[PDB]
Formats: C-alpha cells, sequence, structure tokens
DNA sequence: TCGCCCCCCTTCGGTGCTTTGCACCGAAGGGGGGC
C-alpha cells in the first residue's frame, strides 16, 4: 500500500536540471526480477509509464536481499543525487543494546516495502525517470518514473524516517510506558505489561501502521527471545553480537587487513582488550588495495591474541537506571587503551577501546584524558549521563600534572585502581635551577636555503661542542642542541635555550613522539635525575647564550 | 504586525551545524520547552527538507533552578546581514561602567511577540536529539524573533525603547543597555536599594511581557617585576627576557645595562650583585610598568580579542586588545568554589566574567583565545555556562616563555 | 555500478605563525556495522 501521508516537498539545487544518462546491460535473471517488481510496482501504483516528452533518465540495477531469494531494485541516482537539494539528516546515531533496560515483553517488527509505501512529491517525480533494459538488444526499454521513494535517491532515507516518525507519534503519546526503538523501518517494542496486554498493544500498533499504509509482514515479526536486532541477539537477561568471522589468509592484501581491522573494531564493543595497532601499522605507506603485505611478527602476535579473545563467549547486560554507571580503563601499551562499562562487577554493559594518536608529541596522562573524554561522550549518547571512573593513575600523579601544565584540564569523579601498568609522568622539570649542576647554554642554527646547520653548547664549567648537521631545519637544530646537552651532561643539569619551539615541546612533558629526534630527547630526559630548562631571547648578547650563538656561527 | 525583510550576507548560506550529545535532563527540558513553544506557535515542527541546523542545549542558573533553552546561533549571527547598514543597531552608553552596581535581566521572552520574516525562518532550524538514538532527531524552526539571534534586538529595538521610556524618565541616573537577550541595568544606589529598583523594572516589563556586578573594583593587573635582595644569574635572565617582551608594549625600556651584568658563561645559581647602572635601569622600568600605556584607544569598528593564561591556585590572568600589544585592559580573574578541583569550570567562569566586562565596557564580547584543548573544552563547558549569549572562541596551546602577567 | 547514519585508521591539504617547517584540524579514502 501507499501511505496517504503528505508528501515532503523537494527541490533540485539552484541552476541545476535533471539527470540524462543511458541504461547499461544487465542479466536475464535480474531483468525478469525487475519486470516482476516493475509491472507489479506499476500495478501497485509505485511507478508510472512515461514517454519521450520527459527528457530525463537514470540507469537501474538489482542486488540480492538477506530475506531468502528476494531481490532489491535499486537505481543509480548518482547524477540526480548531486543535483538534488541538501537535507538535514535526522538519524543522529545508532542505538546500542547496552542502553536498553530490561523489559517484561519484547517484540521486533519490520515494515514491508518501507520506502515504496511513502509517496514522492509530485513535482519531483519526473526527475526519477528510468528505463528497464530486458536483454538490452531485443527492443528499446520501457520508461517509468517513481511515485514513491526510490532506493538509491539521496533524500529517501530522511523522508522515510521523518514520515515514520510522524506516523508513530499518535501512538507514542498514547502509550508512554511502551518503548519503541525506531531504526529505519525496524521497530523494537518493549513494555512491562503482561504478554496478553502486550500482544494487544502490538496488534493495535500494527493496525495504526496499516491504516497509514505500512504493512508488518509475519516473517519479520519476532515475538520470542532471542530477538535479532541491529546485529545483536537480545536475550531476557543478556545480549550478544551476532557471530564475528575473521578472515583467515595465508597471503594478505591491504584490503584484507583493512577488513580485519574493521571486524576487530566492531568486536571491541563487547570483547575486552582487542588491539589493532600492529595490524593497522601494516596499512601505512601502502599504495594499492591489492598490494600484498607480509604480516610483521608483532602483527601476527596481536592477531593471535585477538583470536584468543574472540574464542571465548561474551555477553553484555542491560542498563539499570537505579544504579551507577562505572567506567574502568587499562593501559595496553603504545598509546592503546581499553575500557569496560558496568554497574555490577564482572557484568559489562559494553567494552571499547581508544587508540588514536593525537598530535606529534604527547604523553600517557593526556591520552588517558582523551580516553576519558571519548567514554564520557559515548556514555551521554547511550545512557544520558556520564559514569564514575576507575583509573590506573595515582591522585598525586594527576595533581602533579594539572598544576605543572599550562592548559586547563580536568577529569570527573574518579577512583584510583591499581591495575599495572599505571599511568605516570616519566620525568618532571625542576621549577628552580639546580645548585651544583652544570649550566649548558645551547643553540642550533640552520641555513634555510642550504638545509645545513650546526648544534652546540657552552658551559659554565668551560665545556664546548659544535656538531655539523646535514639536511636539517631551524627547529631540528634547536632540538639537536638540547639533545647534545642532555647527552654530555651528568644526572643533574641546567639548560638555557633561546628556542620557544623546543621549550614548548619539552615543557609539556611528552613521553612519546612521532619524531625520532624528540623520542631520543625523551629517553634522555627520563634517565636524568633533575633537569632545569630555561629560555632567553636570542640575539640580545646575554651571557652564555651570546657565546654559544657566536660559536654556532 | 508585519515582518521586517531580512537577508543573509551576500554569497553566504545558512548554518549547517550538527547537534552534539545531550544529557537526559537537558533533553527532557528541551522537549518540554519546545512542545509548549510549539503549542503557542512560537516554533513549528519541520522535516529534513530544510537543510539548515544549529545546535541547541540548555542551562540552569542555580538561583533560578528552572531550565533555559539556549540555541547556539553564533554561526547564524555571523551570516546575518548587519543592522548598522539598515540603521537598526543599538548604541552603547559610556556611563554603564561608571555605576557601582549593574544587574543583568534576561528579557529574551519579549522577542516572542514579534513574527519573523517567513523567508528567513528556515535558517533557524534546530534538532532535539534522543537518548541512545531511540528515535530520529526532532526538528523545529522559529516563527518569531528567536532568542540569541542578533537580529532580534535590532528588530525589537523601537518597541523596547517604548516599554523602557517611562522607567528611565522616572530614573534619569539609571543606565540601561540592551545586549542580545539581556538588559544591563546599573546605578549608584545602596546594594539593597539598587535591588529594590531592579524589582520595579521587572514588574513594568511583566505588565506587557542575575547577581550584582560591581565595575568599580575590576582592578587592572599590571606587569610586575620581582623584588629581591640578592639576584641570581637565573633571576636576571628571567628578568631581562620579561622586559624584552614588554618592550613590545611599553616605550623606551632598557636592558643593555642588565644584559651585560651577565657577561660570560655563568652558573645559573651564581649570585650577581646589582650595579648602580643596573639598579638605575631596573627601578626606572618598574615606574614605566606602574602606570598604563599612552596612545591606546578603543576602536568600535574592530573586534575585541581576549587572551587568558592559567596561573595556578585558582588564578587566571587576561588581556583584552584589538591590535597586538595594545591592551585595552589587563586583569586577573580569581574564583574559589572551596574545592579548587576544576580548571574547566574555572576557565568557563572566567570567560563569562571577562565577556560580561566587555559588554559593560564596550558593548560587545571579545573573541577568546582559550588555553585549553578543543576536545577537553567541548566535553564539559556547557555544564558551567550561565549566560544567554555565547562568545566566539578558538583554542591555543601557548607554552609560557616568560610569566609576563605574574 | 545505489542511498542515509554511526564507529576507527590513514592520508591529504588548507591555515596561520611576529614561520621558511610545523602543528593543528577537517575532509576524504579505506574498512566495520545498521536499515
Ligand atoms: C532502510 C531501507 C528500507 C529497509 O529495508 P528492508 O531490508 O527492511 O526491506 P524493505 O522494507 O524494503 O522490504 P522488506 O522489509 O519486505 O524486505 C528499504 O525500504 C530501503 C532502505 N534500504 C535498505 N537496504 C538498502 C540498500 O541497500 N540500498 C538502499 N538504497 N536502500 C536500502
Ligand atoms: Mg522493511
Amino acid at each position: 500500500p501507499i501511505s496517504p501521508i503528505e508528501t515532503v516537498p523537494v527541490k533540485l539545487k539552484p541552476g541545476m536540471d535533471g539527470p540524462k544518462v543511458k541504461q547499461w546491460p544487465l542479466t536475464e535473471e535480474k531483468i525478469k526480477a525487475l519486470v516482476e517488481i516493475c509491472t507489479e510496482m506499476e500495478k501497485e501504483g509505485k511507478i508510472s509509464k512515461i514517454g519521450p516528452e520527459n527528457p530525463y533518465n537514470t540507469p537501474v540495477f538489482a542486488i540480492k536481499k538477506k530475506d531468502s531469494t528476494k531481490w532489491r531494485k535499486v537505481v543509480d541516482f548518482r547524477e540526480l543525487n548531486k543535483r538534488t537539494q541538501d537535507f538535514w539528516e535526522v538519524q543522529l546515531g545508532i542505538p546500542h543494546p547496552a542502553g536498553l533496560k530490561q523489559k517484561k515483553s519484547v517484540t521486533v517488527l519490520d515494515v514491508g516495502d518501507a520506502f515504496y509505501s511513502v509517496p514522492l512529491d509530485k513535482d519531483f517525480r519526473k526527475y526519477t525517470a528510468f528505463t528497464i533494459p530486458s536483454i538490452n538488444n531485443e527492443t528499446p526499454g520501457i520508461r517509468y518514473q517513481y511515485n514513491v521513494l526510490p532506493m538509491g535517491w539521496k533524500g529517501s532515507p530522511a523522508i522515510f524516517q521523518s514520515s515514520m516518525t510522524k506516523i508513530l507519534e499518535p501512538f507514542r503519546k498514547q502509550n508512554p510506558d511502551i518503548v519503541i526503538y525506531q531504526y529505519m523501518d525496524d521497530l523494537y517494542v518493549g513494555s512491562d505489561l503482561e504478554i496478553g496486554q502486550h500482544r494487544t498493544k502490538i496488534e493495535e500498533l500494527r493496525q495504526h501502521l496499516l491504516r497509514w499504509g505500512f504493512t508488518t509482514p509475519d516473517k519479520k515479526h519476532q515475538k520470542e527471545p532471542p530477538f535479532l536486532w541491529m546485529g545483536y541477539e537480545l536475550h531476557p537477561d543478556k545480549w550478544t553480537v551476532q557471530p564475528i568471522v575473521l578472515p583467515e589468509k595465508d597471503s594478505w592484501t591491504v584490503n584484507d587487513i583493512q577488513k580485519l581491522v574493521g571486524k576487530l573494531n566492531w568486536a571491541s564493543q563487547i570483547y575486552a582488550g582487542i588491539k589493532v595497532r600492529q595490524l593497522s601499522k601494516l596499512l601505512r605507506g601502502t599504495k594499492a588495495l591489492t598490494e600484498v603485505v607480509p604480516l610483521t611478527e608483532e602483527a601476527e602476535l596481536e592477531l593471535a591474541e585477538n583470536r584468543e579473545i574472540l574464542k571465548e563467549p561474551v555477553h553484555g547486560v542491560y542498563y539499570d537506571p537505579s544504579k551507577d554507571l562505572i567506567a574502568e580503563i587499562q593501559k595496553q601499551g603504545q598509546g592503546q587503551w581499553t575500557y569496560q562499562i558496568y554497574q555490577e562487577p564482572f557484568k559489562n554493559l559494553k567494552t571499547g577501546k581508544y587508540a588514536r594518536m593525537k598530535g606529534a608529541h604527547t604523553n600517557d596522562v593526556k591520552q588517558l584524558t582523551e580516553a576519558v573524554q571519548k567514554i564520557a561522550t559515548e556514555s551521554i549518547v547511550i545512557w544520558g549521563k556520564t559514569p564514575k571512573f576507575k583509573l590506573p593513575i595515582q591522585k598525586e600523579t594527576w595533581e602533579a600534572w594539572w598544576t605543572e601544565y599550562w592548559q586547563a584540564t580536568w577529569i570527573p569523579e574518579w577512583e584510583f585502581v591499581n591495575t599495572p601498568p599505571l599511568v605516570k609522568l616519566w620525568y618532571q622539570l625542576e621549577k628552580e635551577p639546580i645548585i651544583g649542576a652544570e649550566t649548558f647554554y645551547v643553540d642550533g642554527a640552520a641555513n634555510r636555503e642550504t638545509k645545513l646547520g650546526k648544534a652546540g653548547y657552552v658551559t659554565d664549567r668551560g665545556r664546548q661542542k659544535v656538531v655539523p648537521l646535514t639536511d636539517t631545519t631551524n627547529q631540528k637544530t634547536e632540538l639537536q642542541a638540547i639533545h647534545l646537552a642532555l647527552q654530555d651532561s651528568g644526572l643533574e643539569v641546567n639548560i638555557v635555550t633561546d628556542s620557544q619551539y623546543a621549550l614548548g615541546i619539552i615543557q609539556a612533558q611528552p613521553d612519546k613522539s612521532e619524531s625520532e629526534l624528540v623520542s631520543q630527547i625523551i629517553e634522555q630526559l627520563i634517565k636524568k635525575e633533575k633537569v632545569y630548562l630555561a629560555w632567553v631571547p636570542a640575539h640580545k648578547g646575554i651571557g652564555g647564550n651570546e657565546q654559544v650563538d657566536k660559536l654556532v656561527s | 504586525i508585519e515582518t521586517v525583510p531580512v537577508k543573509l550576507k551576500p554569497g553566504m548560506d545558512g548554518p549547517k551545524v550538527k547537534q552534539w550529545p545531550l544529557t537526559e535532563e537537558k533533553i527532557k527540558a528541551l522537549v518540554e520547552i519546545c512542545t509548549e513553544m510549539e503549542k503557542e506557535g512560537k516554533i513549528s515542527k519541520i522535516g529534513p527538507e530544510n537543510p539548515y541546523n544549529t545546535p541547541v542545549f540548555a542551562i540552569k542558573k542555580k538561583d533560578s533552578t528552572k531550565w533555559r533553552k539556549l540555541v547556539d546561533f553564533r554561526e547564524l549571527n555571523k551570516r546575518t546581514q548587519d543592522f548598522w547598514e539598515v540603521q537598526l543597531g543599538i548604541p552603547h552608553p559610556a556611563g554603564l561602567k561608571q555605576k557601582k552596581s549593574v544587574t543583568v535581566l534576561d528579557v529574551g521572552d519579549a522577542y516572542f511577540s514579534v513574527p519573523l520574516d517567513k523567508d528567513f525562518r528556515k535558517y533557524t532550524a534546530f534538532t532535539i536529539p534522543s537518548i541512545n538514538n531511540e528515535t530520529p532527531g526532532i526538528r523545529y524552526q522559529y516563527n518569531v524573533l528567536p532568542q540569541g539571534w542578533k537580529g532580534s534586538p535590532a528588530i525589537f529595538q523601537s518597541s523596547m525603547t517604548k516599554i523602557l521610556e517611562p522607567f528611565r524618565k522616572q530614573n534619569p541616573d539609571i543606565v540601561i543597555y540592551q545586549y542580545m537577550d539581556d538588559l544591563y541595568v546599573g546605578s549608584d544606589l545602596e546594594i539593597g536599594q539598587h535591588r529594590t529598583k531592579i524589582e520595579e523594572l521587572r514588574q513594568h516589563l511583566l505588565r506587557w511581557g542575575g547577581y550584582e556586578l560591581h565595575p568599580d573594583k575590576w582592578t587592572v593587573q599590571p606587569i610586575v617585576l620581582p623584588e629581591k635582595d640578592s639576584w641570581t644569574v637565573n633571576d636576571i635572565q628571567k628578568l631581562v627576557g620579561k622586559l624584552n617582551w614588554a618592550s613590545q608594549i611599553y616605550a623606551g625600556i632598557k636592558v643593555r645595562q642588565l644584559s651585560k651584568l651577565l657577561r660570560g658563561t655563568k652558573a645559573l645559581t651564581e649570585v650577581v650583585p646589582l650595579t648602580e647602572e643596573a639598579e638605575l635601569e631596573l627601578a626606572e622600568n618598574r615606574e614605566i610598568l606602574k602606570e598604563p600605556v599612552h596612545g591606546v584607544y578603543y576602536d568600535p569598528s574592530k573586534d575585541l580579542i581576549a587572551e587568558i593564561q592559567k596561573q595556578g591556585q585558582g588564578q587566571w590572568t587576561y588581556q583584552i586588545y584589538q591590535e597586538p600589544f595594545k591592551n585595552l585592559k589587563t586583569g586577573k580573574y580569581a574564583r574559589m568554589k572551596g574545592a579548587h578541583t576544576n580548571d574547566v569550570k574555572q576557565l568557563t567562569e572566567a570567560v563569562q566574567k571577562i565577556a560580561t566586562e566587555s559588554i559593560v565596557i564596550w558593548g560587545k564580547t571579545p573573541k577568546f583565545k582559550l588555553p585549553i584543548q578543543k576536545e577537553t573544552w567541548e566535553a564539559w563547558w556547557t555544564e558551567y555556562w550561565q549566560a544567554t549569549w555565547i562568545p566566539e572562541w578558538e583554542f591555543v596551546n601557548t607554552p609560557p616563555l616568560v610569566k609576563l602577567w605574574y
């Protein structure tokens, strides 16, 4: 049937006209599948024959459905889509089973031929003109236009969703104690009514839907657990992901690895401790999706660990609004973090991971803070509130950080949890100069046209060094000069530089870097006992700085 | 009444900004506020064929613990036609910063009695999100002058003067300034007498449709030089680097007689006696820093900019300028909630305070350069926002070379 | 040989700095998943 709901008015972008592209050849099975849907869709009023005074066209094809032998008619509206107005999409996100509450009675229903039940704005229909080929070289194809939302058109999802929202609204206001998760044409319906009253409400919902032209076929009407929903399985007390099958190859392409990393990220929502850093490294610097990539040793190890985790059965549980949400995080190494969200111990609502590298230079305290922020955002999305945190960082470590770091920072209510490795600051610059420690005046300069440079130092103990450098930069020579002072000094040292750039990096206490040079400076800072680092303006004849600046020249 | 024709700026389209995630309680407030606004015809349900959007959230001031809807129209306002060209601008009174008490009243509701040009309404769309994405976003657009839209005070301008004229007729020494949805109302009366006349202004407004600011003690915080009895090499280096940076702001500041006190490759902890010619140079520099800088004047045609540095133990310094190194104001913000725990709350409160001062002083808010990571700010700031306006901002990571402002 | 949404990982290119590379960031490529 076709909804009597009002059409949504739609325009082409200004200046634009409609598509004019010729149909391609398709197969006999596909053509007969299309004719069964086309001449039947015409009989249902879904399309109408048109002729040559309509100057638009677009080509059509068909793909198989997961609903047995049924085919899905789709038209290649790439051109019409570019010329169609923009839309504000109303699907803001994807519902998650960990946000469901336990319900006494649950139904999952699906609308039949959902897009084809919503009428298309009459003035727009002419732009959807297509043609069914039928063996191509037999006769010229018959021309049609859509009267309903076509699959493949940019506007169809939003106009369907908004129409579905309006049709459900009479029913939602009338039954506030019934939860209806509405995802496209798929309706999860939960309630705390007894099954008899519940089935009464389902039948009423189905009838309201049918008066608006939305069928609910029996094959897609689930009334018994486990419910198949959004790629999960809903049991009364728990939920699971539908099975995850990892590719197994003896030679891997880039595209294979890309598929494997995707599956693992999907798994990481319920499987704790998944890691993908070493597998993802394999994608860096490749240049074709069919290029063979040999797995490094680290990636085989990571893969083997994930496979072990995936062997074990896991489930999430459902949300209890009367209990706190709790989020716990563990460090996994090389900027990888994994977390669990629960309310009762050892009963996870869900898990996840954070592994993004933000910035050229960073440290574990910052990345922990990023993971906290990702989890805070995800918790607002799923549950409407943020959790309490359990974090593997000492209160003194945090307090040391946010009082020595110049940017505002914060972490909400959290409790220390001793699950090594702990998050820690790996060194701390002294706030005052160190008595009895050598004082290094450092400098590096580079010639920007030459790319040649020098890095050097002078010392209050009379020490001096200049090293030549090749294919370098201004900023690199300054890092290099500091590297050299750390290399030649004892366990305690005073350093004076005129590079705000270098001071800027080091003062943030990074413990990792995309730069091999900054990494070497970091490992040197970590081995020192005390380091005081001070800045002076360049080219101002300041004692020590002026002498090393003279010497670098 | 009939609508005023409104345009975007030439070659600009309307705002297309995504809704961010909202807590359960903010979502429930928005749904209640919006459905009642819908019933009253102030907003209308729309669909996805309107391609514009602006984020919506909600705030709750704690000595009026009802929720206030806030639509972040910053993008829309930037793209809306200026009203000075159409002569619909509001003038700033120079007397407001001279009063000893200024009270802010939220008069946004008066806008809802004036309809908005029907061709402009589509640019005001916003979307209420859904917990765990149970449903699609619910979309509305305005039929009336929106709160937080810069066009509403301009269009409502002549009507607002009519409602206000009796009150300031009766009270020639009280100064009222309209900024966006707010009236800033200042006087020199005793703190309990001031409050009483604020309640009288309310009741006159109520018959058709915060806390006390004190501009008298918005103390300027100059660049200060340490005072010690013995000075290390390190002390003099830190002192010289600071005055070199300050010579970009102040005129004729010397360090040549201090720089060569440090002649040679010296130990940072070596105590260096100050020469006559250096004590000479230093106290002169302290006098120059003492009283502010000659030749710096506000320009109403240029934007204001504010920089903030965290100083620690709840202290936050700030400068407001239009041209680099020509500060119209330098200050220090400090606020204790008795915990000392939240940098992000303190910074969010420092931002409202500083912007408030700019409204009082100059009639507009500055663009802030915020010393915080974008994503840390965006995770938490709406928890602490209490103004009906929102200033422009950007995120900076500036390591302190010198500690100039402390 | 299609559409719309979220997520992650990588790459690319635009912006602004009292720069000459560098760091930041948004958009677009690939993948996963949903309907
Ligand atoms: C969400 C959608 C509805 C639900 O899709 P659906 O699986 O429930 O199938 P439908 O209701 O049509 O009939 P059915 O429930 O009797 O089987 C469909 O209208 C169309 C849309 N959709 C789904 N997959 C695709 C696709 O790949 N390409 C396109 N352009 N659109 C698609
Ligand atoms: Mg269906």
